[PDB]
RNA sequence: UACCUGGUUGAUCCUGCCAGUAGUCAUAUGCUUGUCUCAAAGAUUAAGCCAUGCAUGUGUAAGUAUGAACAAAUAGACUGUGAAACUGCGAAUGGCUCAUUAAAUCAGUUAUAGUUUGUUUGAUGGUUACUCGGAUAACCGUAGUAAUUCUAGAGCUAAUACGUGCACCCCGAAAGGGAUGCAUUUAUUAGAUAGCGAUGAUUCAUGAUAACUCGACGGAUCGCACGGCCGCCGGCGACGCAUCAUUCAAAUUUCUGCCCUAUCAACUUUCGAUGGUAGGAUAGUGGCCUACCAUGGUGGUGACGGGUGACGGAGAAUUAGGGUUCGAUUCCGGAGAGGGAGCCUGAGAAACGGCUACCACAUCCAAGGAAGGCAGCAGGCGCGCAAAUUACCCAAUCCUGACACGGGGAGGUAGUGACAAUAAAUAACAAUACCGGG
RNA sequence: CGCGGUAAUUCCAGCUCCAAUAGCGUAAUUUAAGUUGUUGCAGUUAAAAAGCUCGUAGUUGGACUUUGUGUUACUUUGAAGAAAUUAGAGUGCUCAAAGCAAGCCUACGCUCUGUAUACAUUAGCAUGGGAUAACAUUAUAGGA
RNA sequence: ACUCCGCCGGCACCUUAUGAGAAAUCAAAGUUUUUGGGUUCCGGGGGGAGUAUGGUCGCAAGGCUGAAACUUAAAGGAA
RNA sequence: CCCGUCGCUCCUACCGAUUGAAUGAUCCGGUGAAAUGUUCGGAUCGCGGUCGCGAGAAGUCCAUUGAACCUUAUCAUUUAGAGGAAGGAGAAGUCGUAACAAGGUUUCCGUAGGUGAACCUGCGGAAGGAUCAUUG
């Protein structure tokens, strides 16, 4: 026996059933270019995650509203959606979970929030800043564009202390240019 | 197999030990002793996983080989010694003394005791019969044998055992109206008042227990352990006092704690 | 070797059982003792499961026999096997097995009878002997065979298991049953 | 995501299949490949064959030291450490594999009032002895053989080795005598009632009595500490024997449940098939086996037989629901160690990193013999569509031994690794030129 | 399905474009399949009613009994039930697949820190219900 | 015997769709995605083929039972 | 549009004398290693008073378990076969014209006989007919 054999792992996306549907290809490319995604895989995993959330809500809604499992897990699901900024305190019902869309999840990405908070010039500029270790969520540097920000953490997005844009020393391009200028 | 198995695979260990599945291929194989291997807590788990005194398997051996740990008043040096329900664990250097009791979620809890309360324990009587020379004796569910017991003691009763004199100080008859704890099954760790006894000839006897909050649950006679006469237990219980809360109620407390804490 | 397993047997329906494992040591048998009456006593010690001991008697000549009605047990010599309910061939081979009918020497019981009742078949002593003679009754069939010096007895032990040949004196309707089997 | 599209006609509506579409902890192969995390890996064909190395040994204050051993000391038995060797224990776990096996294994559920169980834990063991005897290892020195943990003879000496041994009833001139621990075997007897225990249920637990056995039983053992009484008494431990309970388990066992096939309809029973009685054997139940007796037992609710590229289950893939397919492999159960069979030791094995034989393969030989078992780890050959290093380590997990310390190819670490899975670069911005829109 | 017989959108190439993208192509099984149909398919003519009737097992069987210690199925609740996996609660491994951790303040520490819960055919065990349904039973009452 | 009204049972026919169906057509072939009264037999693209083989029945002719390899992108129904 | 024989090539399967062959399994029988139990045996060793007591190897005897080999028989799987013979495939073979129109003899089913070939004929049946129709 190897202990490592007991480590779990799973899949995070499914490919479309119809690969060459022109309507779908048009809608997906619009979301990919709007949010600066790397490929269709990034959009497919968000759809995969959304399907899981909606499926959980549908099962709960099919039970009696007095069912203890309906009450307990329903509150947990609503609490989870509120903590990430998907739902509002005025939408505290499982029926509002079924009304969520892919755009709601893509708007909570770190890449989207870095752009819509003014830190970046374009959605594609935010992508490079995140992966280049210029952003931090609170005290922690985050270099994953797919990081899903929480409502309690959205106000702490700032430049990293080690970045040239956050108080750190200038990068190696300016430093070399300064060195060359000094040599003159 | 051609004989006795000496290994316990980690995933086959009892769940109430709460061992991490990636911590290794093996779990401590409980030694033979007063308690069954599935209803015990080996000293290695207690010293390393519960109390954190030892950081590794090796350090538990060092602690025990210095004769610093006692179970039921006697020093124990076996790492996998099966300490079980109602056992008293004492560590003189740290001046600590615990009683192994189940929490309401069915897991062993090291309930800190006072020096006065650490001088006895409760045992459940298994049977009473005549031994050699017609001398009556009783044996318990913790492997103990007591000769010349009180003639009033019968099977399923509870006896108060003094760990110094090693004698029966007092006993409780098994009857409806006493406070009992569940020691096995789904309701393990729950405390209530024995309300009814349903006997079925040739089959297991069912006992209906009612919680202090009116919640009623059933179980088998073999999983019941009388704690006191009437409604007051003879031993100190943990904070929950055997009250099992619903997940909704438990979530309510957690939410309130974050608001205050 | 000898095995007590059921794998070689036919099923209750009659079909055969295909072998799926080899013979186990924990299901073995052993050769019969075939204990015989002989003055050259021989009992061999057999180590059995658990480290325990069995005594296998190959030859025996004396036994511990009990007179039930009199509640007296005496060691006496075994003279002859006369009847065997399982196999008449065990009679002419003089094999000692449980429930075999044998003839034992009557001398040890005659001595007790004379010492107890003062009869053949000291002031305080004669006081009790006559007292015990009031309730003295001896079966006619049982007394008739004291003249010949032999008593019919039944072996109640298992010589191949315990190494001994103990029994009891036949009497009552059991004696009548067997003496009718011998009346030829 | 509870979905369909192309193809029969001159055209139409159908039936209907072919083809397309998507997945697979699903294998192989092709081309391509920067980074992070995670991770399967000679199952499928051959349970085919294997060079070499390694995978099981083990020492506490506490069984046995006179190494002609070391160290430190200086008329004493020994009493600092200790190789070797005897003794004790372990090697029946683990690891590997899936060949055989279709009410069998196995699963849930039972039973043992039908048994055994080293160890742990608890309890329990009667009113020459100031300490017995003979051996043997290491050692020592004569050796044999081509040769092996192949082997012979001689001289020594130990024990927790081996063999020994202090250790109420009956008779009765009420003296005296017999029996009188525990266990063993048989018989008689009590075990009530509604002094006298338990169960749904036992002539059960257990008691008394008569005898029985040629009973591995009832300590000829070791460490530490020294004290208290005037030679006596005495502490805390170690190891060991026996009994019951307990624990760790096994064995057997109740009920229900398994794929395809009737071009398998009858099967079983002289030589056990089904049952009965009495025995034998077994740890114990039982046709498990023997003698005798009876003629039963199973079957379209599929017996019996055949097929399986069939180990069973937990589970895996896909799934609106129902379902279909898969399940060699890390957890549980079973089974096997080239094929059969047999067996010793032991608490536990029908053991194979134990033995004996046959058969099949195959190694060494001085040709007289001798030694063999990778479906452990790595590695090699072969087979194939198909699968990695003859690496490091006991640090973690845990197991084992006389043991806090030794050992562990179990296990872990690294190497190989596009089986599979996760995150995620290959550019961003501004100004010009060019091109649009509002 | 078809393309190629001298003006090839289909072959061999260049260019351009498309899909997925550190991946993609090719060679048992699930889906599609209501083309195996219990849910849920067909049998006048498309593949498919036995020539006809009888008949045992099997399967299926009218209505009626209280409304205003006969035996079972069924239903309700409960007990017992390995873990891992699945679902799921808690938790910012930087995210994630995961893991079973952690959190709190700054003392010689604390939160008794956490390591929930559901699901789990069929058979078996035990309570409540008695409609529906099965078997058994009834007039010389061996009746109460 | 004939005439008129009606009831039950039978062989059929005619009109019609509020029905069904791919339609032809059907008062059942209706009461079916709003899918479930009971039960037997039987089909699963076209061929190979009702052929080979085994069994069984028959005097025989043959009957009953009944494959596979392989081949093929249609064959077929109504209009 | 279309049917079959015949002729040519290839592919798959079938029948088939050979008392075919090979491989594997099983039954019965024969022989039978080893072990164990038993019987006898007493090399040798020890302990007592040149006789006793105890232990005991080789070997031997009977029985049990029983590998293994060798028969006959059966089954399973694979495979050769002269010759016979079926089906299918293969742009553009020979002979006719049977099926489609009333297909030029309406077609078809069962059965029987016959003919180079499709087919023809006899008997009974069907319309899926080329007639839903004569109270004339
Ligand atoms: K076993
Ligand atoms: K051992
Ligand atoms: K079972
Ligand atoms: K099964
Ligand atoms: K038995
Ligand atoms: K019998
Ligand atoms: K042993
Ligand atoms: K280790
Ligand atoms: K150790
Ligand atoms: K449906
Ligand atoms: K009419
Ligand atoms: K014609
Ligand atoms: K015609
Ligand atoms: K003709
Ligand atoms: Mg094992
Ligand atoms: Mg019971
Ligand atoms: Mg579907
Ligand atoms: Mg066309
Ligand atoms: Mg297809
Ligand atoms: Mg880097
Ligand atoms: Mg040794
Ligand atoms: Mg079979
Ligand atoms: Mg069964
Ligand atoms: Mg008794
Ligand atoms: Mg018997
Ligand atoms: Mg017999
Ligand atoms: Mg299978
Ligand atoms: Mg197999
Ligand atoms: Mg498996
Ligand atoms: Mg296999
Ligand atoms: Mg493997
Ligand atoms: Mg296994
Ligand atoms: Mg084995
Ligand atoms: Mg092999
Ligand atoms: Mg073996
Ligand atoms: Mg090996
Ligand atoms: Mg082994
Ligand atoms: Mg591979
Ligand atoms: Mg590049
Ligand atoms: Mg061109
Ligand atoms: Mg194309
Ligand atoms: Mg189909
Ligand atoms: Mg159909
Ligand atoms: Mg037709
Ligand atoms: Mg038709
Ligand atoms: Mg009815
Ligand atoms: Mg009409
Ligand atoms: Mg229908
Ligand atoms: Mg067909
Ligand atoms: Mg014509
Ligand atoms: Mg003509
Ligand atoms: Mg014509």
């Amino acid at each position: 026996v190897h202990v490592s054999f007991y480590r779990n792992y799973g899949k995070t996306f499914k490919k479309p059933r119809r690969p060459y549907e022109k309507e779908r290809l048009d809608a997906e490319l619009k979301l990919v270019g709007e949010y600066g995604l790397r490929c269709k895989r990034e959009l497919w995993r968000v759809q995969y995650a959304l399907s899981r959330i909606r499926n959980a809500a549908r099962m709960l809604l099919t039970l009696d509203e007095k069912d203890p499992r309906r009450i307990f897990e329903g509150e947990a699901l609503l609490r989870r959606m509120n903590r990430y900024g998907l739902l509002d305190e005025s939408q505290n019902k499982l029926d509002y979970v079924l009304a969520l869309t892919v755009e709601n999840f893509l708007e909570r990405r770190l890449q989207t929030l870095v752009f819509k908070t003014g830190m970046a010039k374009s959605i594609h500029h935010a992508r490079v800043l995140i992966r280049q270790r210029h952003i931090r969520v609170g005290r922690q540097v985050v270099n994953v564009a797919s990081f899903m920000v929480r409502v309690d953490s959205q106000k702490h997005i700032d430049f990293s202390l080690t970045s040239p844009f956050g108080g750190g020393r200038p990068g190696r391009v300016k430093r070399k240019n300064q060195k060359s200028a000094a040599k003159k | 197999a051609r004989g006795l198995k000496k290994h316990l695979k980690r995933l086959n260990a009892p769940k109430h030990w709460m061992l991490d599945k990636l911590g290794g291929a093996f779990a401590p194989k409980p030694s033979s002793g007063p308690h069954k291997s599935r209803e015990c807590l080996p000293l290695v788990i207690i010293l390393r996983n519960r109390l954190k005194y030892a950081l590794t398997y090796r350090e538990v051996i060092s602690i025990l080989m210095q004769r610093q740990v006692m179970v039921d008043g006697k020093v124990r040096t076996d790492k996998t010694y099966p300490a079980g329900f109602m056992d008293v664990v004492t560590i003189p250097k740290t001046n600590e003394s615990f009683r192994l009791l189940y929490d309401t979620k069915g897991r062993f809890r090291l309930h800190s005791l006072r020096d006065e309360e650490a001088k006895f324990k409760l045992c459940k009587v298994r049977s009473v019969q005549f031994g050699q020379k017609g001398i009556p004796y009783l044996n318990t569910y913790d492997g103990r044998t007591i000769r010349y017991p009180d003639p009033l003691i019968k099977a399923n009763d509870t006896i108060k055992l003094d760990l110094d004199s090693n004698k029966i100080v007092d006993f409780i008859k098994f009857d409806v109206g006493n406070v009992v704890m569940v020691t096995g099954g789904r309701n393990r760790g729950r405390v209530g008042i024995l309300k009814n006894r349903e006997k079925h000839k040739g089959s297991f006897e069912t006992v209906h227990i009612q919680d202090s909050q009116g919640h009623e649950f059933a179980t088998r006679l073999g999983n019941v352990f009388t704690l006191g006469k009437g409604s007051k237990p003879w031993v100190s219980l943990p904070k929950g006092k055997g009250i099992k809360l619903s997940i909704i109620e438990e979530a309510r407390k957690r939410m309130a704690a974050q608001s205050a804490t | 070797g000898i095995s007590r397993d059921s794998m070689h047997k036919r099923r209750a329906t009659g079909g055969k059982k295909k072998s799926w494992r080899k013979k186990r040591k924990y299901e073995l048998g052993r050769q019969p003792a075939n204990t015989k009456i002989s003055s050259n006593k021989t009992v061999r010690r057999i180590r059995v499961r658990g480290g325990n001991v069995k005594w296998r008697a190959l030859r025996l000549d004396t036994g511990n026999f009990s007179w039930g009605s009199e509640a007296v047990t005496r060691k006496t010599r075994i003279l002859d096997v006369v009847y065997n309910a399982s196999n008449n061939e065990l009679v002419r081979t003089q094999t000692l097995v449980k429930s075999a009918i044998v003839q034992v020497d009557a001398a040890p019981f005659k001595q007790w009878y004379l010492q107890h009742y003062g009869i053949d078949i000291s002031n305080h002593v004669v006081r009790k002997i006559e007292n015990r003679q009031a309730d003295r009754k001896l079966d006619s069939h049982l007394e008739e065979q004291f003249a010949s010096g032999r008593l019919l007895a039944c072996i109640s032990s298992r010589p191949g298991q315990c190494g001994r040949a103990d029994g009891y004196i036949l009497e009552g309707k059991e004696l009548e049953f067997y003496m009718k089997k011998l009346q030829k």
